[PDB]
């Protein structure tokens, strides 16, 4: 039966242009085959939009595999960034993988959205159907 | 044109604001081809005037 | 009083051979002295067993202080990788220390199990009585 | 309306001496501005003290900028250690931005107290108003 | 013995499918004893035909 | 002055205590103006002796 509360597999990305020049690329995420949340939320093009206010929890991970120094993305309240993670990875080793995780307490009113991109533009991560890798979700506190 | 990156200015030609650590960055960094560094993106988006 | 919730300080390893190929340590929980969860879970063998179905929070994080540019850790739902944590440390320096956490909503029904491993074989973490580096825990939401 | 739950933007450090030879530089927060928790919290000088007995979830995020090898930060219950979060970044490079994120279950009785405190002293980190990169909350379970 | 690593074939005897980066990895990385990744078990169980 | 690292007995004139790694640390990683590690305060705290 329907909660307040999904788990999402980031299965792609696609190309997106932000409100404020945050040109990175968007993370889509396919619904963990237990979601159950009809009523709560609503998802298109990677953009969640919560049905009724209250205090949401949200956690975001992406697992990077590239051999850029840096990397890191952003979770989006509304087109504000307020959520974010980061790490440096120095050295020419071709043989780079890290996960970012954040978390955080987002207040969503009525119709308003969050959404994941990356910091970047054309950056490998690891993105696959059943990601244990590379997910997000939310849940209403 | 503006360099100015959270209050310190970049060199106009050689650096640009970098997202990533708010700080201004080599523009070389991005636009050398055997840096592990390498970003076209960047470096045609930041660093239009580099090289 | 009782309540599906947990802490677990993570005080040892074991040798631990997996369903699918998965040969890394089991990690093994000690119970905070506030815990008290009586008829909501079990453990056993760093296996913990749910005993109604729900949707439960679940955090891990493993501490590693060892020479390897690769380390991580995997959170099992069933005999399934769900959740994962991966961290990249370069170079032969020996004073490598990083801390690895992670997190997710995993749906589990009645007698299901989760347990905490890691993908490699004797490498040092911290482990210890109260530890307060590598630590995993759940709740129920 | 108040519940007790908060999320809390890192906007300064002040010198703190500890307990037991923790005199890491003490983080304070600044509130969100959807947070209202009049009855359930109080904040003086970085340290949030609980009003009634119950368990919490924390999560905290500090986002290094320095050239150190070694960075991390502890979360105190009372003036114990609970959870911590380290990063090892090797290499002389400048360019060193990272973000250390934990969390846990802290179960606090009425009038206890938690506060954030890096292992280190002067380690630049992002600390500002609004701050989108280094934050930490608490919300009872 | 089947190498293949998420498509990628690796080297029969130099290389091996790592679950850390799930992609093909030197043999010599995990196998010699002055590396910093020096690695016994995954040598003697990823490794049998190198060296 | 005790050395005692949790167990190991540190260096003592060249090594500290250190709190982020729980292991015996060279002092010269720390007092070294020339080093990214350079740290004044754990310097003069836990190095008293060196140089």
């Amino acid at each position: 039966d329907s909660r307040p509360a999904a788990h999402f597999h980031l299965s792609s990305r696609r190309r997106h242009q932000g409100s404020m020049g945050y040109h990175g690329d968007m993370y889509i995420g396919n619904d963990n085959e237990r979601n159950s949340y009809q009523g709560h939320f609503q998802t298109r093009d990677g953009v969640l939009t919560v049905t009724n206010t209250g205090l949401y929890y949200v956690y975001a991970q992406i697992c990077y595999n590239n051999s850029h120094d840096q990397n890191g993305f952003i979770v989006f309240q509304g087109d504000t960034p307020f959520l974010q993670c980061l790490n440096t990875v120095p050295t020419n080793m071709p043989h780079k993988v890290h996960t970012c995780h954040t978390s955080g307490l987002i207040h969503l009113e009525r119709n308003e959205r969050i959404h994941l991109k990356d910091i970047h533009n054309d950056r490998n991560a690891v993105l696959r159907e059943g990601n244990n890798r590379s997910y997000f979700g939310i849940f209403k506190v | 044109e503006s360099r100015d990156c959270h209050g310190t200015i970049c060199h106009p030609v050689n650096e640009f604001c970098y997202v990533a650590t708010e700080r201004c960055h080599p523009c070389i960094e991005v636009c050398n081809n055997q840096t592990h560094n390498y970003d076209a993106f960047l470096c045609a988006k930041e660093c239009s005037a580099y090289k």
